[PDB]
């Protein structure tokens, strides 16, 4: 897929790899092996063994530079390069504009409306945080039932 | 009645002020006093006038110069190894080092080296010796005196054309796509078939020998019996030498496609066919509207009968005829958009398709032409848009303009500020926050962490070229498309050759890099479009301030009340959008710069790896390339680049300069320029000396220009330099 | 080739179309769109005396109102179409 | 207020130079090491005297050449000086934005925005309005002396740590 | 004169911040000759920090 | 009545033959777009009644399908084979001048009728037999519009089948469905 080779098999990964623990590996040779910085670039060649490790084994598609590049089209091999943490992302991202859109309403109805937004009622808060979960089947639902627009009659709109 | 006199408010100024806005509005003439719509439109054709009559005087001073001071055969006789002169300097401040330094080209003084490619353009259409361009350059002082003639002539009462003339655009239409379209691209092919293809393949084919060289050997007898393909039966082969009889065809209109294998430019004789095509589809579509004979079409009525059934736009186009052909600021505006989107079309071809001879292995040369046209015609777009403001103010009727689709933009005008609001926002956090990521892996020693995405959209698209480097094989990269097997004997020969190249510059090898600035470029765009279409939308008025019409187009602002109202006209929307068009065509042409100036000597990687972030573009690109740049001159001596070294400089002055007029604003210097008068008038021996003009600060929208254009000047001087001494430096 | 069989019987058909196909629907959009217009005046009526529309060019004395205008414009399409099957047929 | 305002960036040019100044007058004639027999080896030898003449020399053999430790300082320990180098660039340029523009511009902007959020019913009741002028050039001249402060810390930092 | 005192309007006037608004009426002058007379107060402020303006019944609807 | 129960639109009565209400998307709301619309979908519709047989009847008498039988216009020399016969005036230009001629003449002569209902229905010249002067006239416009809409869902897929499965005709497209029914689908198309 688009001249890519996949970074289990790429040799411009591997070397990358290598001159990486290469670059930790002469850290580690003006320290004690018993010393406490040590152990720090010692954890730190683990944590790179683990990261190429685990980008070989996700079917990764590295180029010629031997970096791994994300196909973003859609790809059923690609899924987790950005369709499932783009879906993740915007459950999270529309979580947080339903509990935001969510609270406004809530204030909007009260005494001092502008008293709520500088000190957030946060028993008013955390009880809608919480239903902010359930936010797909509730933002399509008030489109559905056109709670989630407004009417252009009552919107404050600037002369022509 | 002082100057300015076309202006009677700014003749009572008593300040400095009336001697800087008469030269500000000096040409924006519907804005003067007692002033006319015939006035208006005769004043308009006549600077239409002298404003060709200055592009041929200048053509003409770019001929002579070249024919005068510079070595055209020289460069005839070999392109590869001579650089092409432009003028000679005559500097009486060169010291000995910077007379020495400064010949080049094999000339007997200090010469300018050309980098706009004008010797290339020439010697592909035919030029070959000086005195073929001294007589271009006489040719075109007497088409230059022409037009002077002709403004003059038609401010004469006898020969004044009414305003019913001039908004005739049926008949304009009609002569433009006819005539200026049509018939100068049928005379072009004319030139290309009877001169530049005959001196391509060595003939020599001037005036005194036009009627005796015949351009194919059977001329214009297969074209009067149907028989076209005679005339595309036996092109220029792969041997061909440009300029030499030798590998040569007898082919006029070929359509070989691809590149000439010698000159990696575009074939003489498929130029002629495109200019055939581009001339016959032009006169035939130059007989659409309706003039004096009856046929034809009122575009009125094309625009009246253009609404949908539905409601959905409204009236539709009613209405907007007499919008545009009211409106000179409409015209212009559309002009200015089709002109920027068209010298960006330029831009983008003829660097991957080079159109002259010897134009894609001069590489500076091609890098100041891709930037001339996309700084060009980032000012072009950004007048357009500017031009829809002063529309929106000073012509747009609602009353004529009733809920068609140009008062249904004003409708909606909120939707599309706050839509490209969301885009612009999308496409910075994203854009930034994958540049910053891959800054932080690089930092963080792990080049492997980057967020890199390839392009595979665009990659697709350049599959679907041709491209077989990416495999996605769909069609014109597989064998069992339709659309190549139609193409196959026809074009795709050279196109694929041409493609298939890794040298060309023809649809190169895209990666993460290039995605990411193609984000940048988005981001540009996706911004400038906001603060453009937010003035021109916000033109008339906004909550803020609903009478921004009756203020005029470029007022200052409307007070501290009521929050305070700085830049709150259309105008401040351009000049903030004008930051925005330089940081946008910054962009483009780093990106330009870079894919290039690592294509060129070859690592094509430095870029692959470098360009997905920031410190690649700070260090590998503004950091490596300028490093014989500001060592143009030293302590040690000076070299040719010396005053390539003080333009970079230069522009850093200009530019910081501009933030002075930015940053600090009117009372400061007002208060400051108070007492520089009390001081001149207590001084002994200069109070003496008057002023007539009342010396105050600059007004508050001249501050902004003055700010603005030293920007600019500053912007375009420091990448002029950077970009033709990190070229012309390191060829390569 | 045969050049003069082509373009004559080429221009001819687009002329049998102008002059009878269509000639209805050619002369009610010379109608319906009629002169052009700036502001709700003609360009003659504004003021404009290039822009006047010629009458005794346009004088035919064909029954259905086909003139030489109509002449120039259904035979310039019968020749383009003329010149298309000529080049495709020599290839 | 506005004379505070302008005296700040005065203070910027000011208070620059003199540590350029100090910076290349001190590793061109001070900072070094001295080997066997008396030699003094400075870490830009010698070039305050011919260089710091121009401001090519400026950009050249200060700006550039000591500047070849901020940016190639990536894959080291050094590298956060290079990313703070990079947005310290990044805050001087948005110090850019709040100096150059003015309040009523993003009044209607954010005007525009107000309706996209009356449009989906997520308007505040706190009014959104643009900053203030004054207030504007305050976001304007913070960002500049942070932007460009932080960007001679990187750069110093970087380089005399670097060559020290 | 006026809607009534005490009553939600819309302001139909295309000048003012509270265009498409709803507001309170809390005055309004008898008085003949008077062309602004319904005093109208809103929950939200203008730019100029005000909330008080006067309309007249031609620029307003109950809703 | 294209679903039981669904409420029919205002514009759409049941007056109209065929009118079963189906119009989502209210493309027909346009009262001078919908008169359109049924002069529209019955020239389309008359146009697929006579493709179906112009498809099947070559295909089932073995002188090809009709994509086979269209390609010699682009090659040089086809010949134009008609019944297995090659006619004399099958050139691409001959065959072509012919067919903007002919139907432009009929087409144009189509569209003069200022009468709403003569544009939909003519009679006349058009219906020698006289079966529009006859007893039933109501359910035989329904009649045209039923075998109508099922020759244009015909050719919508005749022409999706050549895309799908190049080189192919529809009816061996049925021939290639009717060997193993359970595994040459239209899933074929949906999944690669
Ligand atoms: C309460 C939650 C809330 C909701 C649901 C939205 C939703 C909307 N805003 Mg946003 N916005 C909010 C908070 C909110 N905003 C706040 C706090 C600010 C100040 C930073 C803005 C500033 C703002 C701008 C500058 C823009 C929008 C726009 C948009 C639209 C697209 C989303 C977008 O551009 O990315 C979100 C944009 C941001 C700048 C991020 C702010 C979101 C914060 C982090 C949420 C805070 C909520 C929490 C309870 C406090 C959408 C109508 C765009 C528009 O005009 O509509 C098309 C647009 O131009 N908004
Ligand atoms: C064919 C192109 C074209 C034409 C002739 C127009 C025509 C005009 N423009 Mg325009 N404009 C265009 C393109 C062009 N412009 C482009 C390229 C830009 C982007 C830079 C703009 C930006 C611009 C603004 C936004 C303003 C004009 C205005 C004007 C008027 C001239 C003002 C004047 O004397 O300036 C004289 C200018 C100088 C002496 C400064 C030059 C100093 C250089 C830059 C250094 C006139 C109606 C003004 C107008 O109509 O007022 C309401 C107005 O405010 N234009
Ligand atoms: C056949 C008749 C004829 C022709 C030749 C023209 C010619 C022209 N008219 Mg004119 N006009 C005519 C009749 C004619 N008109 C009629 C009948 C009307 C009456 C309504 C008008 C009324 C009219 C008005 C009122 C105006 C013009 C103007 C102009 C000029 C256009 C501006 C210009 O020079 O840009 C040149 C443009 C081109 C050559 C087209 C190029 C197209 C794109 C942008 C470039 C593509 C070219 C190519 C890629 C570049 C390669 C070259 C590169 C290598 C250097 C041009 C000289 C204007 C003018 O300047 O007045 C002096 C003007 O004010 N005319
Ligand atoms: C406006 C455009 C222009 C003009 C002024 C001319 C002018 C001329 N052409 Mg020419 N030419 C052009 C378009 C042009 N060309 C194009 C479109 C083609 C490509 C098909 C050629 C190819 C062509 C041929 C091959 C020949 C000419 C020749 C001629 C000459 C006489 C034409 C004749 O007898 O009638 C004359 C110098 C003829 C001649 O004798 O030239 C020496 C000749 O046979 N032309
Ligand atoms: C992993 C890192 C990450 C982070 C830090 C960001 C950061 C940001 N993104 Mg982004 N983005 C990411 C992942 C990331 N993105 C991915 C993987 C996707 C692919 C699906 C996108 C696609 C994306 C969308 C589609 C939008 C964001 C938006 C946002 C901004 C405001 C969101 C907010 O407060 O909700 C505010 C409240 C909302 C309702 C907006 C959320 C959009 C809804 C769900 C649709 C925020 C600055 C916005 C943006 O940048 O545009 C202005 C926005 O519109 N991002
Ligand atoms: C590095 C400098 C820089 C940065 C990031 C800003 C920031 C931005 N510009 Mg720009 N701009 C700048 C300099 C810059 N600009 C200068 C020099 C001027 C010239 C006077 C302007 C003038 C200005 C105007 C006139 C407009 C913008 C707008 C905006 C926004 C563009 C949308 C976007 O990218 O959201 C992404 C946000 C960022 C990349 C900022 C990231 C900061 C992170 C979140 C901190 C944590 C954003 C806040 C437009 C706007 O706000 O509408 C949406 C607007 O119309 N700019
Ligand atoms: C509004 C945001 C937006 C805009 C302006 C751009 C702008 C650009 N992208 Mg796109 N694109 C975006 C978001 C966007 N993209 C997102 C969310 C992704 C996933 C990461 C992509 C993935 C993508 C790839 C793979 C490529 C581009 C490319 C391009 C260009 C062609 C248009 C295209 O394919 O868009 C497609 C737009 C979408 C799929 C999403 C639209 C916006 C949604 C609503 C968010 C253009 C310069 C090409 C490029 O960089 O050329 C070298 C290229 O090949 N884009
Ligand atoms: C599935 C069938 C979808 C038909 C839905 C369409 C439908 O709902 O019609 C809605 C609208 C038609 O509106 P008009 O007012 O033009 O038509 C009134 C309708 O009632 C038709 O009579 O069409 C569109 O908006 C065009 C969409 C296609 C856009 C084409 C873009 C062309 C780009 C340039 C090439
Ligand atoms: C405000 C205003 C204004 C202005 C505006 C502007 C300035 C705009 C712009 C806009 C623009 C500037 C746009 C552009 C566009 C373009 C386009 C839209 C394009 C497209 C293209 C296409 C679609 C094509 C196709 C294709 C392709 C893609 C590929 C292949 C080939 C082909 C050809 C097929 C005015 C003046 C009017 C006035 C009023 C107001
Ligand atoms: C029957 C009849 C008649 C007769 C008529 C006739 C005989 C007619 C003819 C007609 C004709 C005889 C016509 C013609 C026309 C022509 C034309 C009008 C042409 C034009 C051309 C063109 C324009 C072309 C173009 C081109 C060129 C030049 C080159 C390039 C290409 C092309 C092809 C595009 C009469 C009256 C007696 C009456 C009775 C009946
Ligand atoms: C951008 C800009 C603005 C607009 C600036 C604004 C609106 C400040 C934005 C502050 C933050 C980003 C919004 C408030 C954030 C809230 C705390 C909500 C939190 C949401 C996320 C930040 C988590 C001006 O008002 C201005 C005025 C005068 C000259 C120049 C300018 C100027 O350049
Ligand atoms: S004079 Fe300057 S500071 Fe005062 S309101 Fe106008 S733009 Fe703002």
């Amino acid at each position: 897929v688009a001249g890519l080779t996949p970074c289990k098999e790429s040799k411009g990964f591997a070397k990358r790899q290598k001159q990486e623990i290469k670059k930790l590996e002469g850290r580690l040779k003006l320290y004690a092996p018993d010393s406490a910085p040590a152990l720090a670039i010692n954890a730190t060649i683990e944590k790179t063994k683990r990261r190429f490790e685990f980008y070989g084994n996700q079917g990764l598609l590295c180029g010629t530079d031997g970096l791994p590049h994300l196909i973003v089209d859609g790809d059923q091999a690609h899924l987790g390069e950005f369709v499932y943490p783009g879906l993740v992302f915007l459950y999270i991202a529309g979580w947080i504009g339903w509990v935001g859109r969510a609270y406004l309403i809530d204030v909007r109805t009260s005494k001092k409306p502008t008293e709520k937004e500088i000190i957030i009622d946060v028993p008013l808060a955390l009880r809608i945080m919480s239903k902010g979960l359930t936010w797909p089947v509730a933002a399509i639902g008030e489109l559905r039932s056109g709670k989630l627009v407004e009417k252009s009659s009552n919107i404050t709109v600037s002369p022509r | 009645s002082r100057f300015p006199k076309f202006s009677r408010g700014l003749s009572q100024d008593p300040t400095t002020r009336r001697i800087w806005f008469g030269i500000a509005t000096a040409h924006d003439f519907e804005s003067h006093d007692d002033m006319t719509e015939e006035r208006l439109y005769q004043k308009i054709f006549a600077s239409h006038f002298g404003q060709l009559a200055i592009i041929f005087l200048w053509t003409s001073g770019n001929l002579f110069h070249v024919a005068w001071q510079g070595n055209f055969e020289a460069w005839g006789q070999d392109p590869l190894h001579v650089r092409p002169i432009a003028h000679a300097i005559w500097d009486p401040h060169f010291g000995q080092p910077a007379v020495e330094a400064f010949t080049r080209g094999g000339a007997s003084g200090p010469v300018n080296i050309a980098y706009s490619g004008v010797y290339q353009w020439w010697y592909t259409i035919g030029l070959r010796t000086n005195q073929d361009l001294y007589g271009g350059s006489i040719f075109l002082l007497f088409v230059s005196a022409l037009f002077l003639i002709a403004g003059w002539l038609h401010l004469q009462p006898k020969w004044k054309p009414s305003v019913s003339w001039f908004k005739n655009a049926e008949s304009r239409l009609n002569h433009h796509l006819s005539g200026l379209f049509g018939v100068s691209s049928l005379a072009w092919t004319g030139h290309l078939v009877h001169v530049a293809i005959p001196e391509s393949r060595g003939e020599h084919v001037r005036w005194n020998n036009l009627l005796t060289a015949l351009p194919h050997p059977q001329g214009l007898g297969p074209f009067f019996a149907g028989q076209w393909n005679v005339y595309a039966q036996n092109p220029d082969s792969n041997s061909h030498l440009f300029g030499t009889s030798e590998g040569a065809g007898t082919a006029i209109l070929t359509f070989l496609g691809g590149f000439h294998p010698q000159t990696q430019s575009l074939w003489l004789t498929d130029m002629a066919h495109h200019h055939l095509a581009i001339a016959v589809i032009f006169i035939i579509a130059g007989h659409m509207y309706r003039t004096n004979f009856g046929i034809g079409h009122s575009m009125k009525e094309i625009l009246e009968a253009h609404t949908p059934p539905g409601g959905r736009l409204g009236r539709g186009h009613k209405g907007l005829y007499d919008t545009i052909n009211n409106s000179l600021h409409f015209q212009l505006g559309l002009a200015l958009a089709s002109l920027g989107v068209i010298t960006s079309l330029v831009a983008q071809h003829m660097y991957s398709l080079p159109p002259y001879a010897f134009l894609a292995q001069d590489f500076t040369t091609q890098a100041a032409l891709y930037t001339h046209h996309q700084y060009i015609a980032g000012f072009i777009m950004t007048g357009a848009f500017a031009h829809g403001a002063i529309f929106f103010i000073r012509d747009y009727n609602p009353e004529q303009n009733k809920d068609n689709v140009l008062a249904r933009m004003l409708e909606h005008k909120e939707a599309i500020i706050s839509h490209l609001s969301w885009a612009s926002l999308f496409l910075g956090f994203h854009t930034l926050g994958l540049y910053v990521h891959n800054d932080v892996m690089l930092a963080f020693g792990t080049p492997e962490k980057q967020i890199l995405i390839e392009p595979v959209f665009a990659q697709w698209i350049q599959s679907a070229h041709g491209k077989a480097l990416y495999g996605f094989d769909v069609l014109l990269s597989s064998a069992d498309s339709p659309a190549f097997n139609a193409g196959q004997t026809l074009w795709l020969p050279g196109w694929l050759d041409a493609i298939n190249n890794n040298s060309n510059s023809l649809f190169l090898t895209i990666g993460p890099g290039d995605f990411l600035v193609h984000h940048a470029i988005a981001l540009g765009l996706h911004t400038t479009t906001l603060i453009l279409v937010k003035g021109a939308l916000d033109a008339r008025g906004s909550k803020l301030m609903p009478d921004k019409k009756e203020f005029g187009y470029s007022f200052p602002c409307d007070g501290p009340g009521r929050g305070g109202t700085c830049d709150i006209s259309a105008w401040d929307a351009f000049y903030l959008a004008v930051f925005w068009m330089l940081n946008t065509i910054g962009w483009v042409t780093f990106y330009w710069h870079w894919k290039h100036i690592t294509l060129w000597q070859g690592n094509v990687a430095q870029f692959n790896e470098s360009s997905t972030y920031l410190m690649g573009w700070l260090r590998d690109y503004l950091w490596l390339n300028s490093s014989q740049l500001i060592n143009g001159y030293n302590p040690f001596g000076m070299n040719s680049l010396s005053v390539w070294a003080w333009m970079f400089l230069f522009g850093h002055l200009v530019w910081a300069t501009g933030f002075m007029f930015l940053i600090s604003w009117r009372g400061y210097w007002q208060e400051l320029i108070e007492t520089l008068a009390w001081a001149h008038e207590r001084t002994p021996l200069a109070n003496l000396v008057r002023w007539k003009d009342k010396p105050v600060a600059l007004s508050i929208v001249q501050a902004r220009l003055v700010g603005l254009a030293h920007f600019s000047v500053g912007y375009i001087f420091t990448y002029a330099a950077f970009l033709i001494a990190s070229t012309s430096g390191k060829f390569g | 080739a045969n050049t003069a069989l082509t373009i004559t019987l080429s221009t001819g058909a687009l002329l049998f179309l102008g002059r009878f196909v269509f000639l209805p629907f050619q002369r009610d959009n010379v109608s319906r769109q009629g002169l052009p217009v700036q502001n709700g005046v003609t360009h003659f009526d504004a003021g404009d005396s290039r822009a006047q529309e010629v009458t005794s060019f346009l004088k035919t004395n064909d029954p259905a109102g086909f003139t030489i205008v109509d002449v120039l414009a259904w035979g310039a399409l019968g020749h383009a179409v003329g010149f298309f099957i000529l080049a495709t047929i020599n290839n | 207020w506005d004379h505070v305002f302008l005296g700040l960036f005065w203070m910027y040019n000011a208070i620059s130079v003199v540590i350029f100044h100090f910076s290349w007058k001190m590793q061109s004639d001070v900072w070094g090491s001295i080997s066997d027999q008396g030699v003094v080896t400075h870490i830009t030898g010698g070039n305050f005297a011919q260089s710091s003449i121009t401001i090519n020399g400026w950009l050249r053999d200060f700006l550039w050449a000591q500047a070849s430790q901020v940016i190639q300082s990536y894959g080291s320990s050094l590298s956060a000086y290079g990313l703070l180098f990079l947005g310290a660039h990044f805050v001087w340029a948005f110090s850019l934005m709040f100096l150059f523009s003015g309040r009523g511009y993003w009044q209607e902007l954010i005007e525009s925005i107000v309706w996209a959020h009356n449009k989906l019913k997520v308007a505040p009741a706190i009014q959104p309005r643009a900053l203030s002028i004054v207030q504007g050039r305050a976001v304007g001249v913070a960002h500049y002396l942070l932007g460009g402060i932080a960007t001679t810390w990187a750069f110093f930092l970087a380089r005399i740590i670097s060559v020290g | 004169i006026g809607p009534k005192r005490g009553s939600i309007v819309k302001v139909l006037r295309r000048e003012s911040y509270w265009f498409n608004d709803t507001g309170k009426v809390v005055a309004v002058d008898q008085a003949p000759g008077v062309r602004y007379p319904v005093v109208v107060r809103f929950d939200k402020v203008n730019y100029a920090g005000v909330s008080t303006n006067n309309y007249s019944p031609d620029e307003l609807e109950q809703s | 009545e294209w679903l039981p129960g669904n409420p029919r639109p205002s514009y759409l009565d049941g007056s109209a033959p065929g009118d079963f209400g189906f119009d989502p998307l209210g493309l027909g709301e346009v009262p001078e777009n919908l008169e359109r619309f049924k002069e529209s979908e019955l020239i389309h519709a008359r146009w697929a009644m006579l493709a179906v047989p112009g498809v099947l009847i070559p295909e089932a008498l073995g002188y090809g399908n009709w994509v086979s039988a269209q390609k010699w216009a682009a090659t040089p020399g086809g010949q134009a084979t008609y019944l297995g016969n090659p006619v004399p005036w099958g050139n691409l230009p001959v065959i072509l001048a012919i067919e903007f001629l002919a139907i432009a003449f009929a087409e144009s002569q189509r569209n003069g009728e200022p009468d709403p209902e003569k544009r939909k229905y003519p009679g006349g010249a058009f219906d020698p037999l006289g079966f529009s002067k006859g007893a039933n006239l109501e359910e035989l416009k329904l009649k045209e519009i039923k075998n109508g809409r099922l020759a244009l869902v015909a050719f919508l897929g005749f022409a999706v089948q050549a895309i799908a499965y190049p080189g192919t005709g529809p009816l061996e497209n049925l021939k290639t469905h009717l060997a193993d029914p359970w595994h040459n689908t239209i899933a074929h198309v949906i999944i690669p």
